[PDB]
């Protein structure tokens, strides 16, 4: 590998992250151009800045000046400062250089910015509709948003009982605001509902456990 | 052409107390038994008088549906020649009966936590119910020598029990579902076929 | 202000060429580069080459054998055609633009790669064939209410879910999508609105599966 970036890097606000991103052995890094992008999800990465020494390097316009860049010959690394981290800094952080006649990224570093408070998750749960039993299917639907941290534990329940046959839950991802978003979908047979008083979907995140239940 | 509404009373969502056990007339439609006994979904899947080899085979004048719902370990009552509170005093075939009696555990659907007490049976009668016979009254039933009159006392009882129908239930005391079909065949053109009949 | 539109996704069959076109608009008060640049699901990045005004190229050693840029200048657009691809090439494609800085007298240099980005483009190599989705309205059970509709069983993805033809735009909620074990898609969005407004307000999702051409629109009454 060419670059190597930590996979994730956590930081307190206000606090300084030095990301780091190591040039393989044979290439020395005192020389090389460096550059480093911010790519929020949903968006394209965002040029930050380029540094190739104290005397040589580039600040995009708009890019807070807490962002610097610097070079440890020692570990062969580039390393991007961020000074005075704050909540909207947390992004996916690459680096990149020219070699071998191509430009070569990083894997990215994801920064994570600690102390972002609980938030409890909104679901609503859905049951088939009538179209879809009328095509002889049965889909459950249980949506889950506005919680974090992103740690949530998901069970469907037919009557009173556990249920895992038929359950598909999607990894909770960070909808605008930070927050955290996840589905779950509970596929049954038109009389596997039919058959039954109720389903539940039940969310349990930060000590509390959200329960819906629909019935035909 | 027209297929037997038998989905109007093998998928219904209401199922009458075995006391109030409800009848449906079925007729002049085709009867395709092979839906039915192909079907994995029953516990219990009996005919008297008739193979069920060849039901789809047969023609009957008209056809009954009867439904209820009772005790898991009350089934083997619904069948000619048996005792117990249900022949007894809820439903009671003929001892010469032909047709089918068709059930299964509906513990999913029609228990509660903490107990499903709509579904009531009959505990007392002054005699035996007669074949396909419904009793529906409630009042005071006397057990002992004083003639008691509308108030529930010593050796005077509410006729009705609620089953207590919970989901934790062991499998003799579940909720399950029954349809009995009888085969009426009287000294007239028959109604209703199956699929392969002549 | 500088905006670059990539052509819409889709699917490309293996072995099959995918062939993808920047659109540019806006100011343009310097010199530039223009490239190709895809991200893979997980979050790697990979430039592919980039193309001058003059339709000079420089491709990565890696492509350059399977890939072909060409520009229009004309009509302020370039193309990318990557050739005999495989499962490897399903990607998010950026086109991206990156200004001339210092030029000295034997070399130009640039400063700032990668200035402007499009939004990127899913492009999925697979053999398997597209599948436009079945929509399902998922019908409104405070003072709010939730309603939605379900798009299920579709491939690839992506697909575009808009409310009213995106007149509604507050409250709307459009999932992520799950993958089932049959490896078609299904995803649900969900809109909140005031218990009020479902006796008199028409609320229509608008399904948009650009790899099956399918554009749906589903109502979704009380
Ligand atoms: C009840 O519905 C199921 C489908 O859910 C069907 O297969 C069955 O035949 C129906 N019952 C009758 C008596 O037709
Ligand atoms: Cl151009």
């Amino acid at each position: 590998a060419v670059l190597t970036q930590p996979s994730s890097l956590s930081a307190s606000p206000g606090a300084s992250a030095s990301l780091t991103c190591t040039l393989r052995g044979g290439i020395n890094v005192v020389n090389q151009r460096l550059y480093w992008y911010q790519q929020k999800p949903g968006s394209p990465p965002r040029f930050l800045l380029k540094y190739k020494s104290d005397s040589d390097n580039f600040l995009g316009s708009g890019v807070p000046s807490r962002f610097s860049g610097s070079k440890d010959a020692s570990a062969n690394a580039g390393i991007l400062l961020i000074s005075e981290v704050q909540s909207e800094d947390e992004a996916d952080y690459y680096c990149m250089m020219w070699h071998s006649s191509a430009y070569v990224f990083g894997g990215g570093t994801k920064l994570t910015v600690l102390g972002q408070p609980k938030a409890a998750p909104s679901v609503t749960l859905f049951p088939p509709s009538s179209e879809e039993l009328q095509a002889n299917k049965a889909t459950l639907v249980c949506l889950i948003s506005d919680f974090y941290p992103g740690a949530v534990t998901v069970a469907w329940k037919a009557d009173s009982s556990p249920v895992k046959a038929g359950v598909e839950t999607t990894t909770p991802s960070k909808q605008s605001n930070n927050k955290y978003a996840a589905s779950s979908y509970l596929s049954l047979t038109p009389e596997q509902w039919k058959s039954h008083r109720s389903y539940s979907c039940q969310v349990t995140h930060e000590g509390s456990t959200v329960e819906k239940t629909v019935a035909p | 052409t027209n297929l037997c509404p038998f989905g109007e009373v093998f998928n219904a969502t209401r199922f009458a107390s075995v006391y109030a056990w409800n009848r449906k007339r079925i007729s002049n439609c085709v009867a395709d038994y092979s839906v039915l006994y192909n079907s994995a979904s029953f516990s219990t899947f009996k005919c008297y008088g008739v193979s069920p080899t060849k039901l789809n085979d047969l023609c009957f004048t008209n056809v009954y549906a009867d439904s209820f719902v009772i005790r898991g370990d009350e089934v083997r009552q619904i069948a000619p020649g048996q005792t117990g509170k249900i022949a007894d005093y809820n439903y009671k075939l003929p001892d010469d009966f032909t047709g089918c009696v068709i059930a299964w555990n509906s513990n999913n659907l029609d228990s509660k936590v903490g107990g499903n007490y709509n579904y009531l049976y009959r505990l007392f009668r002054k005699s035996n119910l007669k074949p396909f016979e419904r009793d529906i009254s409630t009042e005071i039933y006397q057990a002992g020598s004083t003639p008691c009159n509308g108030v529930e006392g010593f050796n005077c009882y509410f006729p009705l029990q609620s089953y207590g129908f919970q989901p934790t239930n062991g499998v003799g005391y579940q909720p399950y579902r029954v349809v009995v079909l009888s085969f009426e065949l009287l000294h007239a053109p028959a109604t209703v076929c199956g699929p392969g009949s002549h | 202000q500088v905006q670059l539109q990539e052509s819409g996704p889709g699917l490309v069959k293996p072995s099959e060429t995918l062939s993808l076109t920047c659109s540019v608009s806006g100011d343009s008060i310097g010199t530039y580069y223009w490239s190709w640049i895809r991200q893979s699901p997980e979050k790697g990045l990979e430039w592919i080459g980039y193309i001058h005004h003059s339709g000079k190229t420089n491709y990565n050693p890696s492509l350059k054998s399977r890939v072909t840029m060409s520009v229009d200048t004309s009509k302020n657009q370039f193309s990318l055609k990557l050739t005999s691809v495989t499962a490897a090439d399903t990607a998010v494609y950026y086109c991206a633009r990156s200004p001339i800085g210092y030029c000295s007298s034997t070399k130009c240099y640039i400063d700032k790669p990668f200035d402007s980005w499009g939004q990127g483009t899913l492009v999925t190599v697979s053999s398997a064939s597209t599948k436009g989705p079945s929509v399902f309205p998922l019908a409104p059970s405070g003072g709010t209410a939730a309603l939605g509709c379900l798009v299920k069983d579709y491939f690839p993805e992506p697909v575009t879910v808009s409310w009213n033809s995106g007149a509604l735009t507050s409250g709307v909620h459009t999932f992520p999508a799950v993958l089932q074990s049959s490896g078609l898609y299904s995803l649900s969005s969900v809109v909140t609105v005031p218990s009020s407004s479902l006796g008199t307000q028409t609320y229509i999702c608008n399904v948009n599966h650009k790899p099956s051409n399918t554009k749906v629109d589903k109502r979704v009454a009380a």
